[PDB]
């Protein structure tokens, strides 16, 4: 995250850190005690699917304060329509091996109904994006969880104000190169407040980082609600990686 | 109704045949008698920040 601030400890309680062999991989969003939403591309290169760890209640990477909860990732589900190394359909649903325990520091973000998300949330101007990504283009990653308020653009307006956005994406942020999500933030939440509650509307994808004339691109979660809901009702299958038909 | 002002619903909104509308709430919430408002039914409902909710309790 570029041009943000530290998310005060516990104020981003749905934020997930994904690790592979103890190394920072990506962000994620907790939506239930056993389900995490991330970005498909995070998994393009995974060798040993068995070494994937999700951490909840994380804040400062430099210290252990005991609010952290680590779980193995039992399943990574990606839409059939996703092509590795690309941007469209950049979403993943992760099943934890064991539920996390809800605490003051570990809370799911609400996965909204599609209709609600489309008719209402999509019109909330500002939303929050977070992660432990790069603080600057070509810079070091953050040790403390960072958060950034970004405004959403209608795709028409995005294209106009820009100096390949599909229906499965949306634009948010700033074109002045001051404020953006960045490498290391992928899979993280774009969270939207409505009438006292926060909802998942976006997933940090990829592309650049605080590139002048450009906007951040986010996976449009509303397109995937039904897909996610169906999967969450399904029994686990052997083998970590699962490609599931979309729609 | 639902497409406008969220049908007055705090959360989810369903249209019905007629000048009918039903509001709903996410799991971990219940709908109040006003037919629009949602109140938590659990300690840690989704999309609420405990340290902030407590800071306001
Ligand atoms: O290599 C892979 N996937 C691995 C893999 C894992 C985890 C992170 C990343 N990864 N690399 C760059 C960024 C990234 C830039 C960026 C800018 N602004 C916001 N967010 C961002 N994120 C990123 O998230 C890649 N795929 C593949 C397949 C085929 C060809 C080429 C690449
Ligand atoms: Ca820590
Ligand atoms: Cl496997």
């Amino acid at each position: 995250i570029v041009g943000g601030k530290v998310c005060p400890k516990g104020e981003c309680p749905w934020q997930v850190l994904l690790l592979v062999n103890g190394a920072q991989l990506c962000g994620g969003t907790l939506i239930n005690t056993i389900w995490v939403v991330s970005a498909a591309h995070c998994f393009d290169k995974i060798k040993n699917w068995r070494n994937l760890i999700a951490v909840l209640g994380e804040h400062d990477l430099s210290e252990h304060d005991g609010d952290e909860q680590s779980r193995r990732v039992a399943q990574v589900i990606i839409p059939s329509t996703y092509v590795p190394g690309t941007t469209n359909h950049d979403i993943a649903l992760l099943r934890l091996h064991q539920p996390v325990v809800l605490t003051d520091h570990v809370v799911p973000l609400c996965l909204p109904e599609r209709t609600f998300s489309e008719r209402t949330l999509a019109f909330v101007r500002f939303s929050l994006v977070s992660g432990w990504g790069q603080l600057l283009d070509r810079g070091a990653t953050a040790l403390e969880l960072m958060v950034l308020n970004v405004p959403r653009l209608m795709t028409q307006d995005c294209l106009q104000q820009s100096r390949n956005i599909t229906e499965y994406m949306f634009c948010a942020g700033y074109s002045d190169g001051s404020k953006d999500s960045c490498k290391g933030d992928s899979g993280g939440p774009h969270a939207t407040h409505y009438r006292g509650t926060w909802y998942l509307t976006g997933i940090v994808s990829w592309g650049g980082c605080a590139t002048v004339g450009h906007f951040g691109v986010y996976t449009r979660v509303s397109q995937y609600i039904e897909w996610l809901q169906k999967l969450m009702r399904s029994e686990p299958r052997p083998g970590v990686l699962l490609r599931a038909p979309f729609p | 109704i639902c497409v406008n002002e969220n049908g007055g619903c705090e959360q989810y909104c369903s249209d019905h045949t007629g000048t009918k509308r039903s509001c709903r709430c996410h799991e971990g919430y219940s709908l109040l008698a006003d037919g629009v408002s949602c109140t938590p039914t659990v300690e840690y409902p989704c999309g609420k920040i405990p340290i902030l909710e407590k800071r306001n309790a």
